């Protein structure tokens, strides 16, 4: 060619870490920390943060898949639409297993590699629909930054529709030469 | 002499240089002999590649007419561009017809096809840069040509056969893009389309790879089209 | 024909990537006007550079094709002596034009660094051409250039500023490459870059980005010339 666990850094209490590779570990508390590791082993699929396991010492942690890039919020503030339907793939897992976030908003989506998702006043409306309602403001977010007619409709949908439905929506929403 | 210039393009091809395997093709052409697939490939590419440099030229610097604001001489630098680089793309274009013409057209039988589908494709890209009313005789002596092509369609070779997926692909081009008609060319985009992937066969290892890229174009075009 | 629209006018061609009719618009700007400030002064750098830079893409391509085959591929010599033609003779309108106007009228710290860092370069795609004849007084021409803007921008142009930078990595591709000495080349680079981190609380705006990706670059070449 020619030219012309080991606790790192914190990243935000979140660090990057080292267990088999790069983890992100974060680290009435015993009960708020049994109830996330107690949600997340209920957990297993692409577009929701890979737990991978906790620590009670020498303090209380939660360890997950490493993912590079950042957090929607941090970038944003057919390419949209992928981390929409991703991002409803995901929440519709959660409430397939009983599950309600409570916090979505662009800051806990991740966007891994710059390709896959990966799951405060502006986002709440608890229930399905109250995440829903999150996930139709991170529509406003993807879609103003801050577009197809029925992805419009959708977000006043949500702003209320199940994530199925919204699935359902947002999935049905010259010559080259030897 | 003539094979060495298949080499001499070839040679030019991998070198990136199309405009001098343009004069290595239309040199080539005066022997008036039916290309041979390869030799054919190697006319289409050189020519194909030296107009859409010439071509996305043009898109810019008239996308730059009408948003240009203000005094005329400014405007008048794209002006001078356009006429510039039209008669620049007039004089490719008439450069190529007349071979393809003489040459190819008096001797082609899917060549026949062939050749009358480049005809179109160089008038199609006269009929972007035209104005005023000569724009409608270049569209309809293409037009007429196309018709020659259809005509030849399902008398030589299969419903698949990758001339003539080609050779629908671009005709529907003609009725959407300044013939205006963008539901009469859906019905031409989506007939096609829906009986290639009817068919869903092709003579060929090659040809079934091919195939499957341009169902995509048609795909994509029906779907931006009438939206 | 004025350098109040040429500084459009170019940036015309540039955007249609038609950079051949860029260059001959800002030739004609260049012995007008005689000067060209930060951002016109891009206009005519790009320009040259995209000009040189496909044929040194196709000269490399054709003369490895050349080497790599086998007596019947002599075709590939043909064409490679029409493309080191082409290449030296825009290198040689680029360094009379550069001469005649650019050495002479420079007025400020920044022209002169930066018009004798163009001369070494463009003497440095000469020399991927040269055999070893042409190649001793080529190598000469561009080391004196290397050295003059050097001498200039190591006292004038504080390593906050980007010019310097791109010096000092392009002198050291021009021992790497030409001269092997994998000593100079991390002397020049590795010095250049520790003054740079040293100067590194302190880049202009434009420099928080360009001078940064100047010094990954930096860090990049470092990287392939260690091994």
């Amino acid at each position: 060619r020619s030219s012309s666990i080991t606790v790192g850094q914190r990243i935000g209490t979140v660090y990057k870490g080292k267990w088999h590779g790069d983890v992100a570990v974060k680290m009435q508390q015993l009960q708020a920390f049994k109830n996330e590791v107690g949600v997340l082993r209920k957990t297993r699929h692409v577009n929701i943060l890979l737990f991978m396991g906790y620590s009670t010492k020498p303090q209380l942690a939660i360890v997950t898949q490493w993912c590079e890039g950042s957090s929607l919020y941090h970038h944003l503030h057919i390419k949209l639409i992928d981390i929409a339907r991703q991002t409803a793939q995901g929440m519709d897992y959660l409430h397939a297993k009983s599950i309600i976030h409570r916090d979505l908003k662009s800051n806990n989506i991740f966007l891994h590699e710059d390709l896959t998702v990966k799951i405060s006043i502006l986002w709440m409306a608890y229930s399905f629909q109250s995440d829903v309602y999150a996930f139709g403001i991170v529509l406003y977010e993807l879609m103003t930054g801050q577009c197809p007619k029925a992805m419009k409709r959708l977000m006043a949908e949500c702003l209320r529709p199940l994530f199925p439905q919204i699935l359902a929506s947002i999935e049905l929403l010259s010559e080259p030469s030897l | 002499d003539k094979n060495e210039l298949v080499q001499k393009a070839k040679l030019a091809e991998q070198a990136e240089r199309y405009d001098d395997m343009a004069a290595c093709m239309k040199s080539v052409t005066e022997q008036g002999a039916e290309l041979s697939n390869e030799e054919r490939n190697l006319l289409s590419v050189a020519y194909k590649n030296v107009v859409g440099a010439r071509r996305s030229s043009w898109r810019v610097v008239s996308s730059i007419e009408q948003k240009t604001e203000g005094a005329e001489k400014k405007q008048q630098m794209a002006r001078e561009y356009r006429e510039k680089i039209e008669t620049e793309l007039r004089d490719i274009c008439n450069d190529v017809l007349s071979l393809l013409e003489k040459f190819l057209i008096p001797n082609a039988a899917e060549s026949k096809v062939f050749y009358l589908k480049m005809k179109g494709d160089y008038y199609r890209y006269l009929a972007e840069v035209a104005a005023g009313d000569d724009k409608k005789g270049i569209v309809d002596q293409s037009q007429q040509a196309y018709q020659e092509a259809f005509e030849i369609s399902k008398k030589e070779m299969q419903p698949t056969h990758p001339i003539r997926l080609g050779l629908a692909l671009n005709f529907s081009v003609f009725y959407y893009e300044i013939l205006n008609s963008p539901e009469k060319a859906c019905s031409l985009a989506k007939t096609a389309f829906d009986e290639a992937i009817a068919e869903l066969d092709t003579l060929s290892e090659e040809s079934y790879k091919d195939s499957t890229l341009i169902m995509q174009l048609l795909r994509d075009n029906l779907t931006l089209w009438t939206s």
